[PDB]
RNA sequence: CGACUCUUAGCGGUGGAUCACUCGGCUCGUGCGUCGAUGAAGAACGCAGCUAGCUGCGAGAAUUAAUGUGAAUUGCAGGACACAUUGAUCAUCGACACUUCGAACGCACUUGCGGCCCCGGGUUCCUCCCGGGGCUACGCCUGUCUGAGCGUCGCU
RNA sequence: GCGGGCCCGGGUGGAGCCGCCGCAGGUGCAGAUCUUGGUGGUAGUAGCAAAUAUUCAAACGAGAACUUUGAAGGCCGAAGUGGAGAAGGGUUCCAUGUGAACAGCAGUUGAACAUGGGUCAGUCGGUCCUGAGAGAUGGGCGAGCGCCGUUCCGAAGGGACGG
RNA sequence: GGUAUAGGGGCGAAAGACUAAUCGAACCAUCUAGUAGCUGGUUCCCUCCGAAGUUUCCCUCAGGAUAGCUGGCGCUCUCGC
RNA sequence: GACGUCGGCUACCCACCCGACCCGUCUUGAAACACGGACCAAGGAGUCUAACACGUGCGCGAGUCGGGGGCUCGCACGAAAGCCGCCGUGGCGCAAUGAAGGUGAAGGCCGGCGCGCUCGCCGGCCGAGGUGGGAUCCCGAGGCCUCUCCAGUCCGCCGAGGGCGCACCACCGGCCCGUCUCGCCCGCCGCGCCGGGGAGGUGGAGCACGAGCGCACGUGUUAGGACCCGAAAGAUGGUGAACU
RNA sequence: CGCGACCUCAGAUCAGACGUGGCGACCCGCUGAAUUUAAGCAUAUUAGUCAGCGGAGGAGAAGAAACUAACCAGGAUUCCCUCAGUAACGGCGAGUGAACAGGGAAGAGCCCAGCGCCGAAUCCCCGCCCCGCGGCGGGGCGCGGGACAUGUGGCGUACGGAAGACCCGCUCCCCGGCGCCGCUCGUGGGGGGCCCAAGUCCUUCUGAUCGAGGCCCAGCCCGUGGACGGUGUGAGGCCGGUAGCGGCCCCCGGCGCGCCGGGCCCGGGUCUUCCCGGAGUCGGGUUGCUUGGGAAUGCAGCCCAAAGCGGGUGGUAAACUCCAUCUAAGGCUAAAUACCGGCACGAGACCGAUAGUCAACAAGUACCGUAAGGGAAAGUUGAAAAGAACUUUGAAGAGAGAGUUCAAGAGGGCGUGAAACCGUUAAGAGGUAAACGGGUGGGGUCCGCGCAGUCCGCCCGGUUCAACCCGGCGGCGGGUCCGGCCGU
């Protein structure tokens, strides 16, 4: 916000009307540059914004709890779906398996050269390669602003517990690191894209079912949750329109148009 | 000026409210700050419990709720009394005493000489020396058990 | 990253730091590499530079293979004058170039009572950090 | 084809517009949360080799002492230093010091007039004079000293 | 491309910039006798006309109508265009040097600029006294900063000779 | 020259004259971004639809409310099937 | 037709013919002898908060919610995010009507007992009524046929006609609360200035097998400075007799 | 005719201390309006608000019921949600507007007067000795003084207390000093100081690389360090730093163990006897202000003016009658609470020199007014001054050569240098002011052709293998579901 008393700490008077100006609040007296300008207008040199910035804006906005859940879980499932993942930009060509799932072994290391070594044999080691190519110069006041540098997103780390892996897989650009029963939707899906690539470990993915549990069964870490209901269940249409079923009650389609 | 059919309301932002505004920014430092205070007083009192003294069984007035039942103030002195315990050596035990208390039904007062009984059954004082004196618990109910009860001590429960 | 929330990491903050720093302070930051022979023998990655130091020139213009002495240390303009880093000015007189310290790498290094203290210091941390890293 | 005038283009004039930079602001949050008669806030006047302004300092006046660091400050000379020496510059600063007004304090505000003690010059306390040093403002608390009362009383 | 606008070519420039999917705004100017700043026609125009008046020769100087010197003619005509003050100004006073800027032309000149110098008190005045008046203590008022009043509801002289 | 009277106050041989180029109520700052049914202005393109100065009430007549004129969002149905 | 010849609708200058008054605004009427306007560059005016109303998108759904607080972190990314016997204290809705004492939403059919008395009391059954218009769905005689005559199960289209009838509209009834009139009976811990029940009109923002809660966006109305600029005035506290 | 006590009252430059003023973002006690709204305006609203005065701290105030409630009751104060835009107030209009309960943050209780018991058992000042003295204390010795009986100290205060009887169990709390072992959570408490990883590797551009390519695995090495800044561009590895239960040297704080000097003979329950309450105060009338408080919520000048099974409250005035709840006219107290001022920090979907504080720079500066007060404009050469030596015209300002720089086509108000406006060169034109739209024509600017441009793209005519087999590999589809998994 801007500060209150800009613009009205001068003490200006408007001159009536008998002189050539044109009724504007101008400085009173003085031998200076500034006397009979004009203030108190947002029109006017140095002035008062119109409508100026107030601290008790509406910033923050509430969202529904189920909502949230919703958005996470949907994120959650088209972290899967390698077209999306491919779509978003990461570079899973060589990935063995998308739902990368690896060995509890990783919260046991502590080193950044250790976590590099994993990812290479991993084969995810090529996002890491983009994201260093993608590091660049922001555009605009960002670099005056505490954000001149700008870069990618790498592959999401998903860990059931913080045995070292968040020390070793902290000085790899773009790895960001994400606890099961603490996954933020803001990190999930960057810029609102639902694709991601994400890493995960045994635990953690046994872990998921208990977090959020199937449609049968409840969550049991969550007092009251289950998974959303789907709208459509045959989600492939193209299926749907070629079955003996619908083309058996379908009339000849006209395409001999005049 | 009215125009077809609006509801009728009178904002009350008359005065220099602008002025009085209270912004709410620092509701996540004080949150912290509250945290770091209440942990430190936990550290402060290594075996006493976090939350502090017993509260007693004390139902509500104002027949709306007439069922409820939460923590009162403090035990009351015919409490104390019936329970043989004196009211200046419950402060320094850990019992919370409040002298304004009446006592008109015998079940209040009976439930909380049984509240009572059953903490100082489950109370362990620690001698003021480390040589046990009289009235000290033995030293092998010492070493398994020195540290704090999260949340309320013997949380009451309607 | 930085986790310490008493670092500044901020652009005017730094700069500001940078540019008012007090004498003792710009010291400190004008210090220039080692040769590789004096990092091997003294294990010591680097050390500020001083008045009549053995130097070679690695950056700039007069880049090349020259040991030259420095002459003095300009802290501040955070620069040091060399001994032959110099050019012609209209009128024929000669005048030392600036060159900046980081862009300059200590041949011959000289020893003092506290500059050996100072090079001791840095090597005993250097080992008990590779003592610890092992 | 002239001179003048109108339009467009190149270059050259007044102007500092746009963009890119920013040791600056605005807003939020955290810890601490401390002035003064042992002289506060503020003001005046002085202090550098060359110094006007800003900043710093107070006749010890671009800073003294001590600690930490360790070879400079620098616009020029002078240079002190032996940087194998408490040792150049800087930061810290706990010791010393801190001109005149200012609650401002001998009376007033002209920078004028004084009183009570001590010391030196002058003297041989000899009062003048000169210079230096300490006190001399109001209200109020405890205690001390000296006092007033046709106030209450007991003896002569 | 109807259009808001946009993509290439050339010249200057030297250090950041843009396309797509979403979010947010101090988001689009021809006017408000709009605010700030700059520039035009007017225009080389109005004007440099209040108080009689200048001329000759020489000197310095690159440069002379304005400086200096000498001579001639004039005015202010002792309630002066003279010689000293008070208030006010504060170095404007003196000498040297310069002609960047000012003296609405010019200037070798100046109260301009840059360097240096200048104010000497027992007797001249402040200092002392009181006038109209202002303003403390005592006292009164006042929520309070303070106000009322200068002898008024005061134990108001700390002085002096002699013993 | 000194001094006294200071703003709904002073002072006035009285003119509403003077009170620092302002006086039928001085100047500075704040409330204050005071209020205005009254002036003035109100920033890019294209496409579609597209008006009223009429009803009644209001210390109402340079204005509002109410119907009317208008736009948008739709929804329920019939069918050159 | 091809080494001084081609194409360049658009943009540079010029000429010709026709048309053509300077923009913005108030106004029934502006080119106006109506007002603002020399020119250029930069800035410049419907914003934000809160309360509503409607519409739209999402989540849950007779439920919905995160306000506040607590548990995880030393805040890079974070003052973010996750979780809560706090999951609901509490708000909205699920119940309304009276000023209030208060009351408070269902009936119908069948058999019996009192005289079926359009009234009361015992058991069983059906369980949100009815009419008209109602998108859609069901049955559907029969027809259309097939290289020949008959029989003939199947894939069909049309299908007169006959029905169950969503949502919604009109009406008739029914139920709850306040009120008016006429009237007859029920119960007892206290038999009374007790309490309850019926029929017929009427008033209500009501029931009649529900639709709300949270978030976001758009428009409109307001309180705030409130689209921007503009007064003549009023109050509080201080400064001026160097002019007069 | 005096002296000696006491009560009232003065003088001191008497001995030792205290207050004055400033800041004032937050707080407390007073005083206190009008613009505005009501479409006018006078009650109301703005509003216990602006302005004015006084007083402190790091917070202040408030605070442990003369309470809320009518319930099966709760139990200091303060803050958040809710109660609630509700009850209630209002030309009942505009508008104004709580409290109870409930859920949380925090949570700590107490002390006098009086009544009474103890030989005033109490406190202050001066002298000497010992410890220690930079927030002047402890003990001992003083027929050394003073205050106090017009009341100090111990017990004791509403939750009862005191004194005896005799039931029970037994003997630690604090102060002032002298030392000692553990560096004590952001994971080593606070402050200061000094240090801790890795390419200036080989080519290639540039004025200069921090650019581009490559280097036993995206490439060379570190990575608990890939934040940031500087360095002649865009640097993880050139430097300072960053990360780290990383290292070293000092000072301070508290938590703990030993010693000395001390003060301290400190309880619970039953029974018996006594005692226990703040006056010009409550309350009533009154009037003025305030409040949602309405036959008067609270604060008050004036008058009247108490009582003790008494007094207050129970949201409609009064009388009678039972109830429920506290004990006023005395005092202390941190916590959750606020903080546009002060010291030191971190951060930004914020503005980027007509914007952001008035102030990015010698800004409350220059300057204006007698004064209260008013109050600006003003950033950028260059990587490095390398800031143009020297010759020449001119008195000089100014040029012409020469030189530095990649660049002065960057020359000391010098980065980029637009428009209005002006000077000059080139072209065109010119008696109905200029200018504009539609349609052509003429001349230029260059653009795309060509030394023909006949644009090609498929089918047809005039060096090896498909065709066809062998071996291997991979892929698709299928059923006897063949066999096993999978799966509703």
């Amino acid at each position: 916000a801007v500060s209150e008393l800009a613009g009205h700490q001068t003490s200006a008077e408007s001159w009536g009307t008998g002189r050539a100006v044109a009724r504007i609040p101008r400085v009173r007296g003085g031998g200076t540059h500034r006397s009979g300008q004009g203030a108190f207008g947002n029109m006017c040199r140095g002035g008062r914004m119109f409508a100026p910035t107030k601290t008790w804006r509406r910033w923050h906005r509430r969202v529904n709890t189920t909502q949230k859940r919703y958005a996470i879980c949907s994120a959650l499932a088209a972290s899967a779906l390698p077209a999306l993942v491919m779509s978003k930009g990461h570079r899973i060509e060589e990935v063995p398996e998308l739902p990368l799932v690896v060995e509890d072994k990783v919260e046991g290391y502590k080193k950044t050269k250790e976590a590099v070594l994993l990812l290479k044999k991993l084969k995810a080691w090529n996002d890491i390669k983009k994201v260093y190519a993608s590091q660049r110069m922001r555009a605009g006041k960002g670099k005056m602003r505490n954000r001149r540098r700008i870069q990618r997103r790498g592959p999401c780390v998903i860990y059931n517990e913080d045995n070292g892996i968040v020390k070793a897989f902290r000085n790899i650009p773009g790895i960001t690191l994400l606890n099961v029963t603490k996954l933020n939707i803001l990190k999930l899906a960057p810029g609102g894209h639902v694709g991601r690539f994400c890493i995960w470990t045994e635990s953690a993915f046994r872990k998921l079912d208990d977090l959020y549990g199937t449609w049968r069964k409840a969550a049991s870490l969550k007092s009251n949750y289950n998974l959303p209901m789907h709208k459509m269940l045959n989600t492939d249409l193209s299926r749907i329109l070629k079955s003996p079923e619908i083309q058996r009650a379908l009339r000849a389609p006209r395409k001999k148009i005049h | 000026a009215p125009s077809r059919n609006g509801m009728i309301l009178k904002p009350h932002f008359h005065k220099d409210w602008q002025r009085r505004v209270a912004t709410w920014f620092n509701q996540p430092a004080r949150k912290i700050r509250r945290r770091k205070a209440r942990q430190a007083r936990a550290r402060r009192i290594a075996p006493r419990p976090a939350s502090g003294p017993l509260r007693p069984i004390v139902r509500c007035p104002t027949v709306r709720y007439h069922t409820k039942v939460r923590a009162g103030r403090g035990f009351s002195l015919e409490e104390l009394r019936v329970a043989g315990i004196h009211k200046k050596v419950a402060r320094t035990i850990g019992i919370s005493v409040d002298p304004r208390r009446r006592n008109k039904s015998t079940e209040s007062l009976q439930a909380n000489v049984q509240r009572l009984k059953e903490y100082r059954s489950k109370l362990v004082l620690f001698p003021r020396k480390p040589s046990a004196p009289k009235k000290g618990d033995s030293s092998a109910e010492e070493l398994k058990l020195a540290t704090q009860l999260t949340g309320p001590v013997m949380p009451i429960r309607n | 990253m930085k986790f310490n929330p008493f670092v500044t990491s901020d652009r005017s903050k730094n700069r500001k730091r940078h540019f008012n720093a007090p004498s003792h302070i710009r010291r400190k930051i004008m210090s220039s590499p080692l040769s590789k022979e004096l990092r091997q023998k003294y294990n010591v990655r680097s050390m500020p530079i001083r008045k009549d130091d053995e130097v070679q020139v690695v950056r700039g213009h007069y880049k090349g293979q020259q040991i030259g002495k420095v002459v003095q240390v300009y802290r501040k303009k955070y620069v040091i004058y060399i001994e032959r880093v110099q050019r012609e000015k209209a009128n024929g007189t000669t005048v030392h170039v600036g060159i900046h310290p980081s862009k300059v790498v200590i041949t011959r290094l000289k020893l003092d009572k506290d500059r050996k203290k100072i090079l001791e210091r840095k090597a005993k941390s250097r080992q008990v950090g590779k003592e610890k890293g092992k």
